[PDB]
RNA sequence: GGUUCUCCCCGAAAGCUAUUUAGGUAGCGCCUCGUGAAUUCAUCUCCGGGGGUAGAGCACUGUUUCGGCAAGGGGGUCAACCCGACUUACCAACCCGAUGCAAACUGCGAAUACCGGAGAAUGUUAUCACGGGAGACACACGGCGGGUGCUAACGUCCGUCGUGAAGAGGGAAACAACCCAGACCGCCAGCUAAGGUCCCAAAGUCAUGGUUAAGUGGGAAACGAUGUGGGAAGGCCCAGAC
RNA sequence: UCCUCCUAAAGAGUAACGGAGGAGCACGAAGGUUGGCUAAUCCUGGUCGGACAUCAGGAGGUUAGUGCAAUGGCAUAAGCC
RNA sequence: GCUCAACGGAUAAAAGGUACUCCGGGGAUAACAGGCUGAUACCGCCCAAGAGUUCAUAUCGACGGCGGUGUUUGGCACCUCGAUGUCGGCUCAUCACAUCCUGGGGCUGAAGUAGGUCCCAAGGGUAUGGCUGUUCGCCAUUUAAAGUGGUACGCGAGCUG
RNA sequence: UGCCUGGCGGCCGUAGCGCGGUGGUCCCACCUGACCCCAUGCCGAACUCAGAAGUGAAACGCCGUAGCGCCGAUGGUAGUGUGGGGUCUCCCCAUGCGAGAGUAGGGAACUGCCAGGCAU
């Protein structure tokens, strides 16, 4: 399995969680469209970034 | 004897309890003997026009739910903390 | 004003928590009373510290009639 | 007025007021006075209340205070700067949240419970709201 | 008070402790340069944890209201060292029943945080130690938790986070810190976030169904009112209702 | 200056001319070890004896005790002989 | 061997005055003024036990409540210490409405006159002297009335001091 | 192996209290006596030593008992992490975690090893 993240908001005034989860999932600027694939842990990641990534 | 329509509820947690209370259908749970709890959603109007005269929390009241019909004794009620609303409602077979 | 005053914070705690592998000696709770007691190899010293008499991993057991709460040390 | 005979502690901190309340049930009477409102009463409040209602019912039929004052809010004085402690304790208030039954009454009728609220509702600084005994 | 040429890379703090010390300084925390070191460090899933906060509760420390039956106090027919017999609709302790409150209460107790292990991905080794160089130790406001204060202050003092400081742009008319957002340079190219689309002023005098008659929108309370719309229950009424 | 609780936000820390308290010692036994023991209060009865000395028994089970301020502890007693 | 207790202990050993003052600095930190709260002040409004011959509301309204203004006494330390001159008087004023007169009304426990209180209204008008530095006051005597406030407690590159 | 009893546990109130009934061949307790070994800030009460007549009263053990205590779901509510909104001393929406008290109800413990008795 392997799906797409995308970033929609950016990271400026965020918490320091949310700024490790996304240098940890890899999307710098926003309109980052990467490629990961399918973990309990990546789908724990995106429950915790939740309100600025967008996955298909 | 009253004969009050219920509607078994689909999800429950804080979420879905908060958006039935907006929707004007306070939840309700039926429990007692040694059958499983049932988890029964019921509108306010008729609910608190019929706790409004007390033989509503005295006698045998019967519950229309998926059509068959239940005998129940209501047992402890939720009310609103500041107005005339109800907010959960157990019943005991 | 009379109230002015307080003293210097001790530094009481847990410092290893269960299941962290400790070494020989070394200091698992600091505490005023025997909040929590000794168990299989650890040592109560003398202000009730409980230091590790044995290597092994903390493991924390709530045991006896009166439900107090013992430290135990496996290997 | 109604304050406590005895304290463990002189002066008490702030605290904020969040929450709803607990005593909602109208327990012993048969007619209450819910406060709808969230804010603070004080022993002016209650014993004008209470005095107030008092001559409503001319005294028959038994009241209910429900919750007494026993929060002590201090103030400090006119031309004192800013520092220097804690100020004197002046008065004494009690928490209320929405939901708190304050008075209640039996031993009137229910026309005379409502006009005898009414008048003793528009001394508290709390908005309230009316209610009745339930089953 | 002042410090004189240019470009490139990284880039803080206004904290602790101690100080005849508080506007200075030293060590550490934070930065930079260099070297070395191991999946070292971060985020997430699962596992091992310990609390005693929010909440709640009234068994304990207190506080409090009401009711029940009372030893013990204060009123006395009748006499009064005597025995005070008996009481008035008295007060009042332990108890029990119901009701509240607590930073200095816990017979209960979450969320997050923190620490330790395994795992996958990712991150320009982001972590650690050593050595060269500092700067800084006047912070501010906003969100949440709180202590003075008046649940006053663009008040003061802390915890954590963000932004300004050291950050341009767009919005809030203007408006360091509020909302979107991180400027390497050029383009008379496109998509979009916060916010908006009658005109000043880029874009809907756009569609569907309501509500408002007040310029409400576009500063505001106790309380008062047959303003108007919606719901549900009603109590008199085609044997005559208002 | 030093100690205890709160402030203090469930690890540690965390301020103010914030809220309450104490120390600047004692001990040749009040330490060590062995062996033994279990309190506060209330009730009933009893010589002087009085609400309160001592004695019997009960109900109660840490509501006592720690040389000392508060907190955490303590029955295996860290309490008492 | 030192209450080196100002407790990380400057010495073995040390109090004061300056309006005769001087220098370095600060709005990092005060007085006047502005700013931000508005506790208190001033004016409103809400409930009505009374008083008013009977009568809560002609007129006051106890016990309590919710505001408004910035308007006294305060709070904070934002601006100014390489300076914004700070009380009062004279001379000029101008604005606001919470009106002192004059204008219009409603109620009256309004016979008339004189009133009381409330609503609209700011066009004009709004005192001379005694004492004090005064604002304020008390007093004498008028007036239709001798308004309440702001304006850096207006105004010293205009004037006494 | 069927039960009963003694010991040392596992466990920590569903395991503790209360009320009633029951067991002495064996075991246990009470008991008999104590100059004695040994003991009492006095006392064979305790502690200990000789023993076995009696009893199962007390104590202990077993059995019934919902009078307490104790445990306790399903639902709901409070709270709170993250994001957003408002009338912003307080809340509300999306989402994730979800108490305490109470309710139906549960509830007179269970278990290992050895030794002894009874037909087993
Ligand atoms: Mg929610
Ligand atoms: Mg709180
Ligand atoms: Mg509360
Ligand atoms: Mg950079
Ligand atoms: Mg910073
Ligand atoms: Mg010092
Ligand atoms: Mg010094
Ligand atoms: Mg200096
Ligand atoms: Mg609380
Ligand atoms: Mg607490
Ligand atoms: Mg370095
Ligand atoms: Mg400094
Ligand atoms: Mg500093
Ligand atoms: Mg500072
Ligand atoms: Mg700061
Ligand atoms: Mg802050
Ligand atoms: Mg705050
Ligand atoms: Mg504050
Ligand atoms: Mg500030
Ligand atoms: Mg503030
Ligand atoms: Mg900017
Ligand atoms: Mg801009
Ligand atoms: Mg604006
Ligand atoms: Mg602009
Ligand atoms: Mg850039
Ligand atoms: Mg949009
Ligand atoms: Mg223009
Ligand atoms: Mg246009
Ligand atoms: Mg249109
Ligand atoms: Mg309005
Ligand atoms: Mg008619
Ligand atoms: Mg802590
Ligand atoms: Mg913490
Ligand atoms: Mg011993
Ligand atoms: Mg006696
Ligand atoms: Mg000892
Ligand atoms: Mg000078
Ligand atoms: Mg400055
Ligand atoms: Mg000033
Ligand atoms: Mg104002
Ligand atoms: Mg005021
Ligand atoms: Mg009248
Ligand atoms: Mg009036
Ligand atoms: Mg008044
Ligand atoms: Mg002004
Ligand atoms: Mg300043
Ligand atoms: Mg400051
Ligand atoms: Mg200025
Ligand atoms: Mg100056
Ligand atoms: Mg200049
Ligand atoms: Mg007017
Ligand atoms: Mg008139
Ligand atoms: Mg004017
Ligand atoms: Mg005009
Ligand atoms: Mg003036
Ligand atoms: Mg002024
Ligand atoms: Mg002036
Ligand atoms: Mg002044
Ligand atoms: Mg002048
Ligand atoms: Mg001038
Ligand atoms: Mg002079
Ligand atoms: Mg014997
Ligand atoms: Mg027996
Ligand atoms: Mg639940
Ligand atoms: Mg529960
Ligand atoms: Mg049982
Ligand atoms: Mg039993």
């Amino acid at each position: 399995k392997t799906i797409k993240i995308t970033q929609t908001r950016s990271a400026i005034g965020r918490l320091p969680k949310h700024k490790a989860t996304l240098l940890g999932l890899g999307l710098r600027r926003i309109g980052h469209t990467v490629e990961r694939e399918d973990t309990p842990a990546i789908r724990g990641m995106i429950n915790a970034v939740s309100f600025m990534v967008k996955v298909e | 004897m009253f004969t009050i329509n219920a509607e078994v509820r689909k999800e429950q947690g804080k979420g879905a309890s908060r958006r039935l209370r907006a929707a004007n259908k306070f939840p309700a749970i039926i429990y007692g003997g040694k059958e499983a709890p049932l988890a029964i959603e019921l509108d306010h109007d008729k609910v608190m026009n019929m706790q409004a005269k007390a033989e509503f929390y005295s006698e045998v009241l019967t519950i229309v739910v998926d059509g068959k019909e239940i005998k129940v004794k209501a047992q402890d009620v939720q009310r609103h903390p500041y107005k005339p609303k109800l907010q959960h409602i157990d019943f005991v077979r | 004003t009379r109230n002015g005053r307080d003293s210097e914070a001790k530094r009481l705690g847990v410092k290893r928590f269960g299941g962290e592998s400790v070494l020989a000696g070394s200091i698992i709770v600091r505490q005023r009373g025997t909040k929590f007691h000794a168990g299989a190899n650890v040592g109560c010293g003398r202000d009730h510290t409980l230091f590790a008499k044995a290597d092994g991993k903390v493991k924390f057991e709530v045991k006896g009639p009166k439900n107090r709460k013992f430290i135990s040390i496996e290997a | 007025m109604l304050q406590p005979k005895r304290t463990k502690f002189r002066k008490m901190h702030k605290g904020r007021n969040r929450g709803l309340a607990q005593g909602t049930d109208v327990s012993f009477g048969s007619f209450g006075l819910k406060a709808v409102g969230r804010g603070r009463l004080t022993a002016r409040q209650i014993e004008a209340a209470r005095r107030a209602m008092t001559r409503a019912v001319k005294r028959q039929g038994k009241i209910w205070i429900r919750v007494f004052p026993d929060k002590p809010i201090t103030e400090k004085p006119l031309a004192v700067r800013m520092g220097k402690g804690k100020g004197n304790v002046e008065y004494w208030v009690a928490l209320i949240q929405p939901g708190k039954v304050l008075y209640e009454m039996d031993g009137v009728p229910e026309e005379l419970a409502r006009e005898a609220f009414k008048l003793a509702a528009a001394k508290l600084p709390i908005k309230t709201t009316f209610v009745t005994k339930t089953v």
